[PDB]
């Protein structure tokens, strides 16, 4: 599962139908001036996929609608065509089309040209391992430097959500209520068994016997899950920590970084100079250093709950050439197991990229076109 | 594997017919969630739990049908 193609119309600066040439399954990079349409493209994808855009009041819908001089637009849609070669999407098609259509009085999803609720859509996406939980499939510069400057309290909240305790509790409450719904049906088959063609009795009583052993296994399962729910936060901490230290050491060769608990919050201690007990707290790092470390932590968390594709909107803005090359080298490594769509103003990520796209704002609308490695590099310098 | 069918019953119970509901052994399904394989985060475990209870629920309802039609035939 990856993004094979995107179609946009009437959506912010993409006023006119915009059919983006099919993406590489590896690393796509997008370049263009301030104001050209890059974040608008990423917002178009988030409009379809992100849980936070799933509900919009009229005031937010019309901000999505293109506005400008000339032809006035009244409706917008984004369509994503997913390649489904790995069969992660529970639909027997090589290509799966998901479209959201927005107007002032309309808001509808179409799965393979047929209407589906918002609940269908988020269930479909979780089926394929793309959660409404882990919201790190898409990263923005504003997300990075917001994480750069966040307190220890924020990082513990972050850790709780990647642990998954909240959704586990919702699934359990859902499960239990559905359990109660079967206990009433199980009563109207066990009490209903009084009456009992002699073989079908034994074959049905076999199946009653099966529901009785499964009830017991379900009760056992609920015990082991309830006991590990209280180990989750500490276990994910342990896991993200190890990931975080390995990621930072790949980014900063001789460096060292760890997470520390306190439970009140999650702190970071880091040494760029080389494990020499030069462990600085996060808040005393430099601006660029905080942003690299924020990125390493994101990479560590993505590793705890991986996604089939990643959207990165300007992640190397605060980074110097050395650290940009390190981010690029990492991206090239990750891009063999997951799709990447990124935007940058510097050449280092270009070396890491299999396909290049240029974004231009012309004649009141954004345009996105396939370009060559040379043109991307030429634009960037 | 069987965890995959459980995963499908959690999120996309549509593409799941009687044949999976009858073939499925809850006791072993549950056992593969409790015991190793690739260890799961709490979030996935919660989905698989709902899938197991989903199939348990279907198995119970299907038995309800084959009963309310064999007690109306004998
Ligand atoms: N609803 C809208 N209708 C028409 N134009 C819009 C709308 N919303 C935003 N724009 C404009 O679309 C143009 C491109 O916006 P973006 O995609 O966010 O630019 P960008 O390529 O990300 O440039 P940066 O962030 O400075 S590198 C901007 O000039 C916006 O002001
Ligand atoms: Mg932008």
């Amino acid at each position: 599962m990856y993004i094979k193609q995107v179609i946009i119309q009437g959506f912010r600066s993409y006023r006119d139908q915009t059919i983006v040439d099919p993406f590489s399954s590896k690393h796509n990079v997008i370049v263009g001036r301030n104001g050209s349409g890059k974040s608008n493209f990423f917002y178009a994808i988030q409009f379809v996929l992100s849980d936070e855009f799933s509900h919009l009041r009229p005031e937010q819908r019309l901000a999505l609608l293109h506005e400008g001089t000339g032809p006035r637009v009244i409706s917008a849609f984004v369509e994503i065509i997913f390649d489904n070669s790995d069969n992660r999407l529970p639909i027997d098609k090589e290509e799966v089309s998901l479209r959201r259509v927005i107007g002032a009085k309309k808001d509808q999803y179409f799965l393979d040209k047929k209407m589906v609720t918002k609940n269908d859509v988020m269930n479909l996406l979780e089926s394929a391992g793309f959660s409404r939980s882990n919201p790190y499939y898409i990263v923005k510069q504003g997300k990075i430097n917001q994480m750069a400057t966040a307190p220890d309290s924020q990082r513990l909240k972050l850790l709780r959500e990647v642990a998954g305790t909240r959704v586990y509790d919702e699934r359990k409450e859902e499960s239990i209520s559905l359990m109660k719904e079967t206990e009433g049906k199980r009563e109207k088959i066990n009490e209903l068994l009084k009456y009992i063609f002699s073989e079908q009795k034994e074959k049905l009583i076999k199946r009653q016997e099966e529901l009785d052993r499964g009830y017991k296994s379900i009760m056992e399962l609920m015990n082991v899950l309830e006991l590990r729910k209280y180990e989750a936060i500490q276990l994910t901490f342990k896991q993200v920590s190890k990931n975080f230290s390995e990621v930072f050491q790949k980014l900063v060769p001789g460096g060292k970084a760890t997470l520390v608990m306190k439970f009140t919050g999650v702190g970071i201690r880091v040494s760029f100079t080389g494990k020499q007990g030069e462990m600085r707290e996060m808040q005393q790092l430099s601006g660029g250093q905080k942003s690299l470390v924020a990125l390493a932590l994101i990479f560590a968390i993505q590793k705890c709950d991986p996604a089939p594709f990643y959207l990165f909107d300007q992640i190397d803005q605060a980074l110097d050439a050395q650290h940009r090359k390190a981010v690029s080298d990492m991206i090239m490594e990750l891009a063999v197991h997951a799709q990447f769509i990124t935007t940058t103003f510097r050449p280092e990520l270009l070396e890491s990229a299999d396909k290049f796209y240029g974004v231009k704002f012309r004649n009141k609308v954004s345009h996105i076109d396939v370009i060559t490695a040379e043109m991307a590099k030429d634009f960037v310098e | 594997g069987p965890l995959a069918k459980i995963w499908l019953a959690a999120h996309w119970d549509k593409k799941l017919t009687k044949a999976h509901v009858f073939e499925c052994n809850l006791e072993s399904s549950v056992e593969s969630i409790i015991s190793p394989k690739v260890k799961m985060a709490l979030r996935t475990s919660g989905h698989l739990l709902l899938g197991v209870v989903r199939i348990y629920h279907r198995k119970a309802k299907y038995l309800l049908a084959d009963c309310n039609e064999a007690f109306i035939k004998i």
